[PDB]
DNA sequence: CGGTGCAACAAATTGATAAGCAATGCTTTTTTGGC
DNA sequence: GGCCAAAAAAGCATT
DNA sequence: GCTTATCAATTTGTTGCACC
């Protein structure tokens, strides 16, 4: 399911919110999301789950392709952790 | 950190959309993606990430307190892959 | 709009096993905006 | 909403 | 090829948010 077909999804579903609305809204959701994390602040939704933000020390890497050294600076990631009801709903498995 | 509560504001701020409905589309908008997930899909973001399912086989663990070695059972695993353009936003925040 | 209670949540802990990633050009998918 | 071409983003290689 | 994440069971302290 692409970003697109989130916004079609819901669309449909309720037929009392206009089609244009929910792509707005979707779209300005995860802008408030990505901004928040890239403000340095924590994401926190019960039942789906929580972003937030893993440090990476700064290191001596390597271009894969040509076996190069690359001084990498430390820097910040993104990080989701499940939520309970996320967790158990999506694991098929026992 | 963010909430619901704060989305539906934006929501409402933002777009002009009633309490009633901002708060609505947050919690499909979740729902949306735990649906997805839970019927083995994968969910792709643009601008964001994707959530992804992965099957773990069974594999030794153990009770971290005490040492009693306990096999972590096989599980099926949402994983979320931040997209290069989130993850360049945010390699230079500072932890609020 | 606001007060309250509590299931969900963060942090800690140990160690075998699994997942993710540095650079970057080429390919493929998804979005975007006009009709 | 569909079409279509251009752009943006992601995917791949290997990450 | 090396670094970071996954997870077990259990406790302590915290908080999103449903319900009044």
């Amino acid at each position: 399911m692409t970003k697109s077909e989130l916004i079609e999804r819901l669309a449909t579903q309720q037929s009392h919110i206009p089609a244009k609305t929910v792509e707005d809204a979707v779209k300005e959701m995860l802008e408030h999301m990505a901004s928040t994390l890239a403000q340095g602040e924590r994401i926190a939704i019960r039942g789906f789950g929580s972003f937030s933000l893993h440090y990476r020390a700064p290191r001596t890497g390597r271009n894969p392709k040509t076996g190069d050294k690359v001084e990498l600076e430390g820097k910040y990631v993104p990080h989701f952790k499940p939520g309970k009801e996320l967790r158990d709903r999506a694991n098929i498995y026992g | 950190a963010l909430t619901k509560a704060e989305m539906s504001e934006y929501l409402f701020d933002k777009l002009g959309l009633s309490k009633r409905d901002a708060k609505e589309l947050v919690e499909l908008f979740f729902e949306e993606i735990r649906r997805a997930l839970e019927n083995g899909e994968q969910v792709k973001l643009s601008g964001f990430g994707n959530f992804d399912l992965r099957d773990k086989n069974q594999r030794p663990g153990r009770n971290p307190k005490t040492g009693e070695d306990i096999p972590i059972t096989a599980r099926r695993v949402v994983t979320f892959r931040p997209g290069q353009k989130l993850k360049s936003r945010v390699e230079n925040a500072s932890p609020k």
